[PDB]
């Protein structure tokens, strides 16, 4: 047994390893986060006792690999760390129920002010719209009583250059972005952006979402490699 | 409920029943294992270049 | 594990011919394969060596510039290429599984053989020939080297054959102190830098045949003349 | 009913703390203060192993402490030539969320488990030539942490929901479960005896368990965060914890208490890896300020600093005969120390 | 002659 | 022999060359340093090296030899000399050009196309050798005809070209066109669009002032540079009509300037190398 034949056969080795590693780099891993009442399994449907789900789908012939999280229980401070320098996070939120809306804020900024996920964007999806203009056309539920800020919010200049919709529905809808972007901004700093979308229960443009957030997301990170920053 | 507090109790009544000997004696076992193999240890005493099959 | 090989019949002094061997239930392309020759009522003798992944590639000096080793990893199929063919050329060529990483045993497989009749380096000699011997007596079969086999790093590159009446040469001890897989504990060898002692403990009936010393020192790979045990 | 249960378990917590103290004589410092010190120790990298893509989440040394396997996060185990740098194997993962890798004491096996809650048990020595997955233990719901051999047919695993369990490899099938933590279980070590191991959970204690009894035989709880490495003192009667509240700690299991807290008010990161060197005198510790510190077991001093990772250094231990100390990062290097 | 040279 | 102007004009060119090159080679130092130790050291950053070392020695081996050879024009060094100022020195320059060229292209296709796959780290040095190895077989015809004529009184001097002046007029339509033209074309036709993309915000804007800055620099520095050469080659009695030694003197100090451009826009640009080098 030649110690010479043992080094070819580790040379061996690391030319499957490199031509593994243009794999690795060329393909874009994301992570799937959000509560029960969340659409979560609906997009993960719309793409094309285990402990963890992998979804693969290609957008303009990028590979993209989502991590869904399952069967694990309800702590999540150490499994939270095998996320890292990873490309973005998905958090998907039930706008609809106001009543969990509060906790999906504080799990938004224990993910934003997480050590390990610091320099991490996270791609918010306020998950079924639809829903939350039934819930506030019908007037039966209103935010003032869960955020008594909601009084004093009007609506800004620009917003929701929809093709129609009532002007109730986007003051609502602009309200909760608001208070994502706030926890984004103030518990934070320009390492990693927030995404804010709207998207409902049946959308196909949510994969072109994510293509042209992780464009954005790769592009600042490209910026400040190269030290163009 | 009950039934989880009901064998907290139990698990603790065994834990206290076991024999528990005096930290000097065991601070002194440790010392002296220290003692007894530290001159066979190669980081506490490192070995010559020539007995080192790392270098 | 299988090896099957193909090509052979009778070709003539002038003549050229190829010769397969075909690999099943292993993986082929993560192992290096051997081309080994045993002469009739001769020893073995190594031919070629294709490394994995058709690199590294070594002939002997009788063969060297007038055969040929190819290799095909998808069909998992080696080939030797013989372009002259000379009368000292007939023989049984074996192929010989090898791996070589930390801790393997190369030479640990041999195919069934094809036969082809056609119509410096370290010595390895083995002092005895023929030794009769009863079942249940211990012997102790001994060889020799022109220099000490026993390389720097610390391990000695010395190999145990034995090749039973009608069967391919099987593995028993590699670097002179391993024991190979699926060979019972009663086989053991011995040696400290030149001198080197194989010892059965209870010769059985399955023990009868002739025993090769092989080196891996360097190449070539030199074998012994064999010793023979009989009953 | 369940207020005099309470009532009775705080009472024995009571009775514990009161013969904890009161077998508390003498400090180990208050022993060894009058010893030689181990003096200014400086180890330096003699190797360097690169080839992993993604950050190396754990390590272990074979028993012939040459051979040494490894657990990457982008779902690639190798076994590394200590001695040369070789690579001997690389086996693919079908999860690329690996957090724990062990190697069997006879060298046949390699073990690795991570988010998928499966522990895969791989066959190094197989008559294909190849690295093939002889099993996969399924049946636990939380991701594992931690796996340790006791032979070629047993294993322990610990896993994120609160369990540890030991498995019957050829059957696949959980013969004991360890059901007395209430937090994830983040590290596990045996004892030399193979007839104890001792836990590490987030709830910030420490369990000593009896693996054919299958009870829990003893707990310390010193650490004020989550417990995230733990090993065992070479002669068994002692082990060490690390957390994440940037100490670490020796507990006795016969003094059934904590002896010396290796601390130090510079540091104020959590520890990932610790270790003992081969006669126990030296504690190697890994942390996220990117280096290892090597501190005095006995006098709880640093005797040195491993300052050569540019990452989180996840992973740390020593060789069978102590020679050398390979530590992992997130940096996606192995570097060997002497 | 008399003249300025320049060399790049 | 003329050109012996007073030592009011030689401490004047004497100061503007020197704060000139001192930057030049000490934030070049600078910034390789800080690439190559306080790894940092990555592939992307290879081009960013390579142009450093270039400039420095771009700097270093020209602006304060050719300075001093350009005031007093005694050229004290040997006939080995002025072979090797024919060589190395003007494929410093090209290669610096080439340089600037490629960093522009690799930024065009790192912000273009984030998501596509960057340069490999082998295609990396073997772009980086063949923009050498270009500067160099550019820079043979000059190292190739390096004669040096002696006369009296005065130190020899350093002729150029034996075969004509057409000879010497061809060679510098190639030497303006393939490094002037088509590098600042591609750097502008790459940079232009870049700017347009990037057009959080302040960061992704201030880039694009920067690139145009750079682009109008470089266009701005390196055009009378080749102006005088064609000039001077195109016609003879011009090259000694009384003042030339001025305009020569401000072409090149405008040329050379370039050096110190780079650390600078690299200091102001990015945090961590401002902070490296404060």
């Amino acid at each position: 047994a030649e110690d010479k034949a043992a080094v070819e056969r580790s040379k061996m080795i690391e030319k499957q390893l490199q031509k593994d590693k243009q794999v690795y780099r060329r393909t874009l891993r994301l992570l799937l986060l959000g509560a029960d009442n969340s659409g979560k399994s609906t997009i993960v449907k719309q793409m094309r006792t285990s402990g963890i789900f992998e979804t693969k789908f290609q957008v303009d012939k990028v590979n993209f690999h989502m991590f869904d999280v399952g069967a694990q229980r309800d702590e999540r401070r150490k499994w939270i760390q095998c996320f890292n320098d990873v490309t973005a996070i998905i958090f998907v939120v039930d706008s609809s129920d106001y009543n969990r809306l509060q906790e999906a804020l504080n799990d938004f900024d224990s993910i934003w002010n997480n050590r390990w996920l610091r320099t991490i964007s996270v791609i918010l999806f306020l998950n079924k719209q639809d829903l939350l203009a039934e819930k506030v056309l019908a007037g039966k539920s209103k935010i003032e009583d869960y955020f008594p800020e909601f009084a004093r919010y009007t609506t800004p200049e620009d917003a929701t250059p929809e093709p129609g919709e009532d002007p109730r529905v986007t003051r609502a809808k602009y309200f909760i972005r608001k208070e994502f972007v706030d926890i984004s901004t103030a518990s934070g700093d320009g390492r990693h952006i927030c995404y804010p979308h709207f998207t409902c229960a049946v959308d196909t443009e949510n994969a072109r979402r994510i293509f042209n957030d992780c464009k954005d997301i790769i592009l600042q990170m490209n910026l400040r490699e190269y030290n163009l920053v | 409920s009950i039934a989880q507090a009901r064998k907290l109790v139990e698990q603790l009544k065994m834990e206290a029943n076991i024999d528990r000997i005096k930290v000097s004696k065991a601070a002194a076992d440790l010392m002296a294992y220290c003692e007894a193999h530290a001159k066979e240890d190669p980081l506490l005493t490192p070995v010559p270049a020539s007995e080192n099959p790392f270098r | 594990v299988q090896l099957v090989e193909s090509g052979g019949g009778l070709v003539q002094p002038g003549g050229s011919r190829k010769l397969s061997c075909s690999a099943s239930g292993f993986a082929f392309s993560s192992f290096g394969m051997h081309w080994v020759r045993q002469a009739p009522e001769k020893g073995l003798e190594w031919v070629a060596y294709i490394s994995s992944g058709s690199g590294t590639i070594y002939y002997a000096d009788t063969v060297k510039g007038r055969f040929t080793i190819s290799r095909d990893d998808p069909k998992n199929t080696l080939f030797l290429q013989m372009t002259s063919l000379r009368s000292e050329d007939t023989a049984m060529y074996y192929c010989v599984r090898s791996i070589y990483y930390y801790g393997s045993s190369p030479f640990d497989f041999w195919g069934q053989g094809t036969t082809l009749t056609v119509s410096s380096d370290i010595v390895m000699t083995q002092a005895t020939s023929s030794v009769p011997v009863t079942p249940g007596e211990s012997v102790s079969i001994s060889c020799r080297s022109s220099k000490s086999l026993l390389h720097s790093n610390g391990n000695t590159y010395l190999y145990w054959f034995l090749q039973r009446p009608g069967q391919s040469p099987q593995l028993l001890i590699y670097r002179m102190s391993n024991l190979a897989s699926g060979v019972p504990d009663r086989f053991s060898g011995s040696g400290s830098g030149t001198a080197f002692t194989l010892t059965i403990s209870r010769l059985e009936a399955e023990d009868v045949g002739v025993y090769y010393c092989m080196q891996h020192l360097e190449y070539p790979l030199t074998f012994g003349a064999g010793t023979k045990l009989e009953l | 009913e369940l207020d005099q249960l309470r009532q009775e378990a705080e009472q024995l917590k009571n009775q514990i703390r009161d013969a904890r103290k009161a077998c508390a004589d003498a400090t180990l410092s208050q022993i060894t203060n009058n010893i030689d010190p181990v003096g200014r120790i400086q180890m330096r990298t003699r190797r360097t192993l690169r080839g992993h893509l993604a950050k190396i989440y754990a390590m272990h040394w074979g028993t012939d402490s040459r051979l040494l396997v490894s657990a990457s996060q982008d779902g690639k185990l190798i076994i590394w030539d200590s001695y040369t740098t070789n690579k001997v194997h690389a086996i693919p993962l079908r999860s690329s969320w690996v957090m724990t890798c062990a190697y069997a004491p006879s060298g046949n096996y390699v073990a690795c488990g991570g988010l998928d809650n499966i522990c895969s048990i791989y066959n190094l020595k197989t008559r294909e030539g190849n690295v093939r997955v002889s099993r996969e233990l399924a049946g636990h719901t939380g991701y594992l942490s931690c796996c340790r051999f006791l032979d070629d047919n047993q294993i322990v695993t610990s896993s994120g929901d609160t369990t540890c369990a030991l498995w019957d490899i050829e059957t696949g099938q959980q013969t004991t479960t360890f059901t007395g933590h209430t937090g994830d279980v983040m590290s596990l070590s045996l004892a030399p005896d193979t007839r104890l191991f001792v836990s590490g959970a987030c709830d910030a204690s420490a369990k000593l368990w009896d693996v054919r009894e299958g009870m829990c035989r003893q707990t310390f709880t010193g650490h004020e965060s989550d417990i995230n490495a733990i090993c065992f003192f070479p002669n068994g009667n002692a082990f060490a914890t690390g957390s994440d509240d940037a100490t670490c700690r020796l507990f006795d299991l016969r003094a059934d208490q904590e002896l010396m807290t290796y601390s130090h008010d510079n540091i104020i990161c959590g520890i990932t890896s610790v270790s003992f060197s081969k006669s126990g005198r030296l504690l190697l510790a890994g942390y996220d300020d990117f280096n290892c510190n090597v501190w005095d077991a006995l006098k709880a001093d640093r005797a040195g600093v491993l300052a050569g990772h540019d990452n989180r250094v996840s992973c740390l231990g020593v060789t069978d005969d102590g020679m050398a100390v390979a530590t992992g990062s997130w940096d996606s290097f192995l570097k060997i120390w002497n | 002659h008399d003249f300025f040279v320049g060399l790049m | 022999n003329q050109f012996v102007q007073p030592s009011w004009r030689i401490a004047l060119w004497s100061l503007a060359y020197g704060v000139v090159v001192a930057v030049a080679v000490l934030g070049n130092l600078i910034v390789i340093w800080i690439i190559l130790a306080h790894k940092m050291r990555t592939v992307t950053n290879y081009f960013l090296v390579n142009l450093a070392f270039s400039d420095a020695s771009m700097a270093a081996f020209n602006t304060l030899v050719n300075f001093i050879y350009a005031l007093h024009s005694e050229w004290y060094f040997g006939a080995n000399y002025c072979r090797f100022q024919n060589f190395f020195p003007i494929t410093a320059v090209f290669a610096s050009i080439y340089s600037m060229t490629a960093i522009a292209v690799d930024r065009y296709m790192a912000i273009i196309d984030p998501l596509k796959p960057r340069l490999s780290a082998t295609a990396t040095k073997i772009v980086i050798g063949s923009i050498w190895i270009l500067a160099f077989l550019l820079a043979f015809p000059q190292c190739l005809y390096s004669k040096t004529k002696v006369m009296p009184g005065r130190t020899l001097c350093f002729v150029q070209w034996p075969e004509g002046p057409k000879q010497h007029f061809t060679y510098h339509i190639i030497v303006i066109i393939l490094v002037y033209c088509f590098p600042l074309l591609i750097m502008g036709i790459t940079y232009t669009i870049v700017g347009i993309t990037l057009w959080q915000l302040k960061a992704k804007r201030k880039v694009v002032k920067m690139m145009i800055i750079v682009v109008m620099t470089f266009a701005i520095c390196w055009l009378p540079y080749h102006i005088y050469f064609i000039l001077t080659a195109i016609y003879q009695q011009l090259n000694r009509w009384k003042y030339i030694q001025q305009v020569y003197l401000a072409s090149f100090w405008l040329a050379m300037s370039s050096t110190m451009y780079n650390p600078i826009i690299y200091c102001c640009l990015n945090k961590r190398f401002r902070a490296g080098f404060k």
